[PDB]
């Protein structure tokens, strides 16, 4: 829909709000793939005033500064394009739309669950025609190995390492699931050459970027040759799939998962964690978009229990043929 | 996320807020009926029960209602209590949901034609919201359909032009105006969904017959001071317990997610499952494995709680599964992704305090624990469920990445065996 690339391994990165934990396992990633400096740029946290904060680069203590104005931030890091904004609910719309106002800003990470859609709803309205992509909100954000992690996502160093997430193999994913997509990072690692790039969209009705959003990007990037999709029960988006796949615009391979299957045997509704889990027709179930799914040409496994097991076959597959 | 709500719930926030030209007719004349009810201190409350004749139906989110025989029309009071007689407390099944009838509405019967039912929704997409009328409205219902964008206002002469062209020319000012104070109630109590049907308007106004609705309950914060005490109703076919009021009550209270709902409490099959995602994973794979009539909850934990809302959370789930002996037994399936940043040692920590507490019991109705976590150090979360396990006597299996997330659901249910050459790894 919009850009193609968002992060690089010169990306540099505003955070608003005081995750400390979360800078810093930032750091030890952008570490251990070699990056020549980190990838937050600056802190801002508008309860206090401008300061400094103690960071950890390898183990060398460094600096990052922290302002209370936003648009101290911006002007003093004009090199900045992402923001990842950790604000609580109540005034993650706020932030979000003040950030749309540096356009400098081309990429947007909102963590906050539980922004009522109505208020979601115009920040995408603002982002679309600003062209700026975010990812969002309920989500941990995404990783793309070698080169960013959006906050906590894929954990500590220790995971980084199990999972080879220091550099790039073939496969792109996306997932509405942020503890599933370290889970995907477990799986991919264990089967494929590792994750090329990953992103969560949140568990919301209305996600900052969808799920074709970034589909889209993984079929014009070149290092991408398979792509990974763990969808879900509500709405009708990975129907975007099966078009895109008939109109010839989705030509790499694709494999997808929907999760929610269960919800077809409950005698009547149980609304699950995420916001949009809801299936408000029949299109919207699991079942219904697994099958439509396969029958698009889509790599669908029989249940979740084989999404690995179907990932390496068309892996290996694609590794006969020289692609990757 | 959008949740529903009551008939009742519905219509008296609307008779209360909505702002329209319309004299809106019977406003909050209804008599809410359970079991329970007193009859004598309802027609205390409301005497115009006996000024003419009702209309009786169940309040439950039970739809077509009419097409099931739950509406009762032009009733005297007597009768309203004859038709009730085989109804109220009766267990019913609708669909495939099976539940009690016990919450009935009773209002007065406004005859009318079959012209003068009208149909009228709207409901929310990513675009904007799509505003809906026909004129052959009632329980047969092609429809007009326009799209208010995200920022749009509702203008009254689309409203006049494009929607109520088959309107009938009399009702057509008094139609604009009502569907015009309709939206904007829509937008301020953050409405996601809100049918009408049937919309009644006869030569003495505007009536509002039915109502379905569900609303942006994340939108609380700023909307409480006009919805109240608000309830967010059960579907048909299930009950609300306190279990789930107490988890949804700790949810409340800090950014960490608590979710619980109960499906069937005597299930002897429960599971504690880290994650929105993984949450629904363990569970399509119980269902999978033919485990659907035993499982009891859906429920999750995530976003890094701390170590008591853990153990507040687990020792609700342990009670529950505490309180009738099961033939075979029961088992606890307590599973995960590999985190990112939840601490899977304090939440481990909480949990194993729970087992703890509840240890007699959980030997009592045989209980077996399966656990598969990674994450924030997830190896000393490993160490002190294998220990428990053991300072118990209760049987647990502790797996950790080296295991595919879903396999101890197979072990717990007999598909594949259990492997001892993956402990604590
Ligand atoms: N208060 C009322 N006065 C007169 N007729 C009514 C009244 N309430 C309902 N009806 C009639 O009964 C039908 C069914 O009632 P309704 O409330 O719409 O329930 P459902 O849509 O579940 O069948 C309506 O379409 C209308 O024709
Ligand atoms: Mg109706
Ligand atoms: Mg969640």
């Amino acid at each position: 829909s919009k850009s193609t690339t968002l992060f690089s391994r010169h990306t540099k990165a505003i955070v608003w709000g005081m995750q400390t934990r979360a800078v810093q396992g930032m750091l030890d990633f952008d570490y251990v793939c070699s990056r020549d400096e980190p990838s937050v740029a600056a802190m801002v946290y508008p309860f206090t005033g401008d300061h400094k904060q103690k960071f950890y680069w390898g183990h060398k203590e460094i600096l990052i500064p922290v302002f209370k104005n936003m648009a101290d931030a911006m002007r003093k890091h004009p090199e900045v394009d992402v923001l990842i904004n950790f604000a609580s609910l109540r005034s993650a719309y706020d932030s979000t739309m003040e950030t749309m106002n540096y356009a400098q800003i081309r990429t947007i990470a909102i963590i906050a669950e539980g922004i009522p859609e109505a208020l979601t709803r115009k920040l995408i309205k603002k982002a679309d025609q600003k062209g700026v992509t975010i990812i969002g909100p309920a989500t941990v954000g995404g990783i793309k190995p070698g080169c960013f992690k959006i906050g906590n996502t894929g954990g500590m160093l220790d995971n980084i390492l199990a999972s080879k997430l220091y550099r790039p193999g073939s496969v792109a994913y996306v997932s509405r699931s942020g503890g599933m997509s370290n889970e995907l990072n477990n799986i991919i690692s264990r089967t494929t050459d590792g994750v090329y790039e990953g992103v969560a969209i949140g568990g919301d009705r209305y996600p900052g970027s969808t799920f074709m959003d970034h589909v889209l990007r993984y079929q014009d990037t070149p290092g991408v040759k398979m792509i990974v999709v763990l969808g879900e029960i509500g709405g009708t988006e990975e129907y975007k799939i099966c078009r895109g796949i008939k109109e010839g615009r989705l030509t790499k391979p694709i494999v997808c998962w929907c999760i929610g299957t269960c919800a077809t045997m409950f005698s009547s509704e149980v609304q699950f964690g995420h916001a949009g889990a809801c299936a408000n027709q029949a299109s919207e179930t699991a079942v219904a978009k697994n099958q439509a799914l396969k029958e698009a040409g889509v790599f669908v496994p029989r249940s979740f229990d084989e999404l690995g097991e179907i990932i390496q076959s068309v892996y290996e597959d694609l590794v006969a043929n020289g692609v990757i | 996320s959008a949740k529903a709500i009551s008939e009742q719930t519905g219509k008296e926030l609307l008779y209360k807020f909505i702002c329209t030209t319309s004299a809106i007719q019977n406003r909050f004349k209804y008599a809410r009926v359970t079991p329970d009810t007193d009859w004598a201190r309802l027609l205390q409350d409301h005497p115009w029960l006996l000024s003419q004749n009702l209309v009786v139906k169940p309040d439950q989110l039970i739809k077509r209602r009419g097409k099931l025989g739950l509406v009762g029309v032009n009733l005297t009071l007597d009768g309203v209590k004859s038709w009730l007689k085989p109804r109220l407390g009766q267990e019913a099944t609708v669909g495939k949901a099976t539940g009690f009838l016990k919450n009935f509405l009773i209002e007065p019967f406004v005859p009318h034609s079959q012209a003068e039912e009208f149909y009228v929704c709207i409901y929310a997409t990513r675009e904007g919201d799509y505003v809906l009328f026909h004129h052959e409205g009632g329980v047969d219902v092609k429809a007009q359909k326009l799209l208010v964008g995200v920022d749009e206002k509702l203008n009254p002469e689309d409203i006049k032009k494009h929607l109520l062209v088959h309107a009938p020319e009399d009702k057509k000012e008094i139609l604009a105006s009502f569907i015009s104070g309709l939206f904007n109630f829509y937008e301020d109590l953050y409405f996601t969904y809100l049918e009408i049907n049937p919309l009644v308007v006869t030569k003495d106004g505007v009536y509002v017959l039915d109502l379905a609705a569900k609303v942006d309950a994340t939108a609380d914060y700023i909307c409480k001071v006009k919805w109240g005490d608000i309830e967010f109703p059960p579907p048909f076919g299930r009950e609300a317990y306190p279990e789930e009021a107490y988890i949804a009550d700790l949810d409340a209270k800090s950014g960490a997610s608590l979710k619980l709902t109960l499906l069937n409490p005597k299930g002897r099959i429960w599971t504690m499952v880290a994650g929105g995602g993984a949450s629904v994973v363990y569970s399509d794979t119980i269902c999978d494995l033919g485990g659907v009539n035993e499982l009891a909850n859906y429920g999750e934990y995530s976003g890094a709680p701390s170590e008591q809302q853990t153990y507040d959370y687990a020792k609700t789930i342990l009670s529950l599964m505490t309180r009738e002996k099961h033939p075979d037994g029961k088992i606890l399936i307590i599973g995960g992704s590999i985190a990112n940043f939840t601490n899977v040692a304090a939440t481990f920590k909480g949990i194993v305090r729970a087992i703890r507490d509840y240890q007699g019991p959980l030997k009592e109705h045989e209980v077996t624990i399966f656990v598969r976590r990674g994450g924030p150090n997830y190896q000393e979360g490993l160490r002190v469920m294998g220990e428990v396990g053991k300072t118990t006597g209760i049987p647990i299996h502790v797996f950790g990445t080296e295991t595919h997330m879903t396999a101890i659901v197979g072990m717990a249910l007999g598909h594949r065996p259990i492997p001892e050459n993956l402990y604590f790894q």
